[PDB]
């Protein structure tokens, strides 16, 4: 009936088209077979095909396709001409699009600024709807607001660096070298809870709906009741210290510098599988319920299957370390101390892109996001670039520090659908410690 | 060549 | 076995069973409510002569669907001009028949994608209708990519 009332009250009669002339139901099941682009096109053709090409059903379709969930209700009306009735569904689409492309090739807005943890460095960083935490070897976290940059907390406490974090809208969990994790109410800053049990630093952590599992420098892990404070169970297996874990509420996975991952049932403190093969230590890990994926100083990247432990793929071809790695819907990217990146299909061994060319990083890689069109990647060489996914070509440096090559760093980064955090700093005073906050929004 | 910061030894 | 069609205006068609029961509309006349011939009033015996010619190719065409990848044979079946095609389309729908439906649908789609909203006229006929103002308004509100 958004079609009928339009149809009914903006009168568009005698045009001598196909379509127009159609039923209604037909003449939308005809644009149904055309991909957004061309509806775009169609609309301005005129009032006639511009009210069908906005039908609601239409454009909910185009994008579950893309994999747009919500419509999207504007609001500054006007009733500019005649009356026109939008379809949430299309302006959604055309919101995610124009944020796209303004990631890809929109002016790059001056960022917002916010300086902290002066003369140190940020270890860890967190990002979760309007709030940030950065972590530091200063002792210290900072709660950020990414819309404002204000500094809105300063999360003092620990006795020793923060290395390691979670946060969950409100709940942080904290890591550090006095050998305690904490937890922390983020819009308060009270410390609710401080967890004892590890004796050496608090190296990594994985959080879980109410529990997280931490790894640290003593060889063992502990799983920890957010809400309680208790520690429920402890982890003992590991030679040498645990690097990193990952944590899925049914299993642990943990890699440590003994060379070793292993998957634990964590209620009956045991370990299901050692994953032996790596030659040297394991860094970094990634687990999805069914493959754990583990990246090493050994050069490789494991691909296992947690419920027999057998290796599936040894992926090949970094020249150093990886030192971290982000897998979604076995699509699995790699950032290496060699500069590279790397996407891999994890089902079949296929290394699909090598991210480089004449834009390449000049020095390690040191963090990296990505979703289904964009790879972000930052690195000792001051900057943070945007490649396509799809073509593995570069795009475009969304940072480049003036510092870069004289001991800037942009140490980690963190992006939403609108918005992009990095980690920057220095160990010569070269580059302030500080976050650097860019949007690509549009207005809408 | 370069690995990334880690805590210092005890 | 073969069954009876009475187009719109007055010839009768002899169908194979199997043939004709591909048409939904016609089928349901036919087991359900055991019409003797078949009349189909929305349908004249030139557009019914091409139905059942479609039909008849896919008698084994098993559905399947494919939509995606239009077929050799029917893509020169409807190297047909326009007024046809519109018939065509609402005979489809008409005898429910969802695979002429969709093969004769995604045929005009293609006389649309990717054109210019010029060259979309130019195709279709189609005046501007929009004032200056209006047409300022829709090619701001659906500019692609800038």
């Amino acid at each position: 009936t958004q079609v009928k009332h339009m149809m009914q009250v903006i009168e568009p009669q005698f045009q001598r088209d196909f379509i127009s002339l159609l039923p209604k139901e037909l003449a939308l099941y005809v644009l149904s077979f055309l991909e957004p682009k061309d509806l775009l096109q169609a609309a301005q053709t005129c009032r006639y095909w511009r009210i069908l090409a906005e039908d609601n059903l239409l454009w909910r379709e185009k994008c579950k396709e893309e994999g747009i969930d919500e419509p999207l209700h504007i609001k500054r009306r006007k009733v500019i001409k005649p009356g026109f009735i939008h379809s949430p569904w299309k302006s959604a689409y055309i919101r995610q699009h124009r944020i796209d492309t303004n990631w890809r090739r929109g002016e790059l807005k001056s960022p917002k600024v916010l300086k902290g943890h002066d003369d140190h460095v940020i270890t860890c960083l967190q990002f979760c709807g309007n709030r940030i935490v950065s972590g530091s070897d200063d002792n210290t976290l900072k709660v950020w607001s990414a819309v404002t940059g204000k500094c809105l907390r300063t999360l003092v406490g620990h006795t020793g660096g923060v290395w390691s974090s979670q946060m969950r809208d409100n709940i942080i969990i904290s890591g550090s070298t006095d050998r305690t994790l904490k937890v922390w109410n983020a819009e308060t800053g009270e410390c609710i809870h401080t967890l004892y049990g590890h004796t050496s630093t608090v190296r990594c952590m994985h959080l879980h709906e109410k529990r997280v599992v931490s790894g640290s420098r003593d060889a063992t892990l502990r799983v920890w009741d957010i809400e309680t404070g208790q520690c429920l169970h402890v982890l003992m297996g590991h030679v040498a210290a645990v690097r990193c874990v990952q944590y899925d509420g049914r299993r642990v996975v943990s890699g440590a510098y003994d060379f070793m991952v292993k998957v634990w049932d964590p209620e009956t403190e045991t370990c299901l599988h050692t994953l032996q093969g790596h030659t040297n230590r394991v860094y970094s890990l990634q687990f999805d319920g069914i493959h754990v994926v583990s990246g090493s100083l050994d050069t490789s990247i494991r691909v296992w299957d947690v419920e027999t432990g057998n290796c599936i793929h040894t992926l090949t071809g970094h020249q150093s370390l990886t030192s971290g790695m982000e897998l979604k819907d076995n699509i699995l990217v790699s950032g290496n101390a060699d500069s590279t990146v790397k996407i891999w299909d994890i089902k079949t061994g296929q290394c699909l892109q090598t991210l480089q060319g004449p834009n390449k990083h000049q020095s390690a890689v040191t963090c990296l996001q990505f979703n289904k069109n964009f790879v972000i990647t930052s690195s000792d060489d001051g900057t943070v670039k945007l490649w396509d996914l799809k073509t593995g070509e570069f795009i475009r440096n969304l940072v480049t520090l003036e510092s870069g090559g004289s001991g800037g760093v942009v140490w980690r980064i963190r992006a939403s659908n609108t918005k992009l955090v990095c980690a920057v700093g220095s160990r010569n005073g070269t580059e302030e410690t500080k976050l650097l906050v860019l949007d690509f929004d549009v207005d809408m | 060549p370069e690995v990334p910061p880690t805590p210092p030894g005890s | 076995a073969s069954i009876k069609l009475q187009s719109s205006d007055g010839e009768i068609f002899e169908v194979d069973v199997e043939i004709a029961k591909q048409s939904v509309t016609i089928k349901t006349m036919l087991e359900d409510l055991g019409m003797d011939p078949v009349p189909l009033p929305n349908v004249n015996a030139a557009i019914l002569k091409k139905v059942i010619q479609w039909c008849t190719h896919h008698k084994d065409d098993p559905g399947g669907s494919g939509t995606d990848d239009i077929p050799v044979w029917d893509q020169e079946f409807l190297k047909v001009d326009q007024g046809t095609l519109f018939e065509l389309i609402l005979a489809a729908n008409y005898l429910d028949i969802k695979g002429l439906l969709d093969v004769t649908c995604k045929t005009v789609a293609n006389m649309i994608k990717a054109k210019t909203p010029e060259e979309i006229r130019k195709t279709f006929n189609i005046k501007n209708d929009f004032t200056e103002e209006e047409e300022a308004q829709v090619r701001k509100e659906n500019q692609w990519c800038e």
